[PDB]
């Protein structure tokens, strides 16, 4: 039923959007995979590789930790124009808990770019420069660091 | 280690960062690795895994 | 047989809109290299007014100074906080900029979205009037409350079920009425450096009142990423002077100009009796789930954009499935139009409905801890 979801709810917007709109509704914008890290969750990225072939994208995670500081989200929004000059965007981002943080409550110090490419992924993501060739795959292993 | 005290945390992005260029996504070949910890509960199963 | 006064004025046409326009290109560019006269400045925040004339500066990587301005840069506009253009060489102040910070405060202000109508589920019993008069008919008319000499109401809380009181079924008189409604979901204020929580309320309320009735709107009073503990270790506190330091600046000691305060959630543990005592929630309210009429309502507006027959039964999807949510009935739409994407149909069949009936309430059964209510 997992591989039902994943292909029937992103594969079938790749290749039927009309289908959406002769019965008028909207493809979501956002999948996520989380769970035990031995269920097999990259696999299944992969096998989006292997069966589709609409521009598989992986994305690190702590590459995106960056010291230069100001590349990361500029690389996301490279990443997300990228896919979009091959507008059917297979997106894949691994450890998405690496660069999504819980905002800790405390003084004295911090990484900024966190922050920074936190910001800018959910602003390319989802909500303000909203898109229907966003395919957004993405797997962690716990829910309890991530944002509201 | 995290909760509402915001303290230790950038050598956990340091580890991370070991984890994902270490095994996922085209690990590391004709090499072997040899670990050693006096303390086996206190692992990360982002490791404990084969 | 004097064409050759056309091919002048051709040679007038051509050579000359040509040669024009490059010379036009060439006195604009001429001007960007008289940009070699304006050659750079620097850019500082006023922090107070030194005396009339000086004023402190802050380079943004370091130091601060003592400026003046050009000649009449209007002492008066450079109050401290504003941002101005400082000199390279004199270092002076030259001209004044907007700006301000963090889109935490912004993402949450107007990214707001509204509904297509007032009835985006329905049940509006209470809610057009009761919501009408704490926001809107005390900002029509505060001498009647000026008979008494008392701020606008105060502000309800919508608790009950956690998504026909909670999120949805909050934002339908907001639809009509379109005043101030900004969003606050409280995790923002929550914050790093732990004392910009306060900085933060005075960062909410500060660039409020400008649309001069303000709906001071908050979904999920204590909102942080994950669950709740009780009154022992660091489940504490933060939640209390924090929110109190919200109802500070939301009314009690400090407020302005007929804000309306609306509170919405049913999700946080913890919460102070004082918030609870009447003059910072002089007015509270309770929402129901449906009372099965309302799921007939809300299946009858979520019965919307879908292709069918007409003979889909309500009563069926009414009292057959128990969601009690505008978001299980969204979801029973997303799965029946699923289903007829299954079987290649346009139109969503009842049967799909049914087959939405069975998987979608099915699914919806794995969830425990079904209720919530503070205090
Ligand atoms: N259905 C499956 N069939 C075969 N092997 C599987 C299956 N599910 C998991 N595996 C194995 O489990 C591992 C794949 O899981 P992971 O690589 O851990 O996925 P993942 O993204 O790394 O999960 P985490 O949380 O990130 S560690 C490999 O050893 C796979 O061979």
């Amino acid at each position: 039923k997992q591989i039902q979801e994943l292909v029937e709810a992103i594969v079938l917007p790749m290749n039927h959007k009309e289908k959406f709109e002769n019965l008028g509704i909207q493809p979501p914008k956002g999948v996520l995979m989380y769970g035990p890290p031995g269920t097999g969750k990259t696999l299944l990225a992969r096998a989006c590789a292997a069966q589709t072939k609409a521009t598989f994208l992986k994305l690190a995670g702590p590459q995106l930790v960056q010291m230069f500081i100001g590349d990361g989200a500029k690389l996301v929004r490279d990443a997300f124009a990228l896919a979009k000059e091959k507008a059917p965007s297979i997106i894949f981002i691994d450890e998405l808990d690496a660069i999504g943080t819980k905002r800790f409550d405390s003084e004295k110090a911090g990484d900024r770019e966190v922050q920074r490419t936190m910001l800018e992924l959910l602003n390319q993501l989802d909500g303000f420069q909203p898109n229907t060739q966003v395919k957004v795959i993405a797997a962690t292993n716990r829910v309890d660091i991530l944002d509201p | 280690f995290d909760d509402g005290a915001g303290g230790d945390n950038e050598v956990q992005r340091t580890m991370l960062e070991l984890i994902n260029q270490l095994d996922g996504f085209d690990p590391r070949g004709n090499i072997k690795v040899l670990m050693a910890t006096n303390r086996p509960d206190t692992l990360d199963p982002a490791l404990m895994r084969p | 047989k004097l064409l050759e006064h056309k091919e002048i004025d051709g040679r007038l046409k051509e050579l000359r809109e040509q040669l024009k326009e490059l010379t036009k290109q060439y006195e604009k560019s001429e001007n960007d290299l008289k940009a070699l006269q304006s050659v750079g400045q620097i850019v500082g925040e006023v922090l107070k007014q030194l005396t009339e004339e000086k004023f402190i500066v802050k380079a943004t990587n370091g130091p601060r100074y003592v400026v003046g301005c050009r000649r009449q840069l209007d002492k008066s506009k450079l109050k401290p906080g504003t941002r101005v253009a400082l000199d390279m060489t004199t270092l002076t102040i030259m001209r004044y900029l907007p700006r301000e910070v963090d889109p935490l405060v912004y993402n949450m202000s107007h990214e707001d979205p509204g509904n297509v109508s007032y009835s985006e589920i329905g049940g509006l019993s209470e809610q057009i009037r009761e919501l009408r008069e704490v926001i809107e008919l005390p900002l029509t008319n505060p001498e009647l409350f000026q008979r008494v000499g008392i701020i606008p109401p105060k502000g309800c809380l919508l608790y009950g079920p956690p998504g026909t009181g909670k999120t949805l079924l909050a934002r339908a008189v907001a639809s009509q009425l379109d005043c101030n409604f900004l969003k606050v979901v409280s995790s923002s204020i929550v914050d790093k450096y732990i004392g910009e929580s306060a900085r933060l309320i005075r960062e909410m309320f500060n660039y409020a009142r400008d649309h001069q009735p303000c709906i001071i709107f908050m979904d999920e009073i204590d909102a942080i990423g994950g669950r709740r503990f009780s009154e022992g270790t660091s489940a504490d506190r933060e939640i209390q002077r924090t929110l109190m330091e919200l109802l500070n600046q939301m009314d009690g000691f400090d407020t302005l100009h007929r804000v309306k305060m609306i509170m919405a959630t049913n999700r946080p543990d913890t919460l102070d009796p004082a918030l609870l005592r009447p003059g910072r929630l002089d007015r509270k309210i309770h929402i129901d789930l449906p009372n099965e009429q309302a799921r007939l309502d809300i299946l009858k507006i979520h019965a919307g954009p879908i292709t069918k027959h007409g003979e889909i039964d309500y009563e069926a999807i009414v009292k057959l499935s128990d969601g009690f949510n505008g978001a299980d009935l969204r979801n029973v739409c997303t799965e029946a139009g699923m289903f007829a994407i299954r079987a290649d149909h346009d139109f969503v069949v009842q049967e799909d409905f049914m087959k939405a009936v069975r998987k979608v309430a099915d699914s919806k059964k794995l969830e425990s801890k079904l209720d919530y209510k503070p205090v």
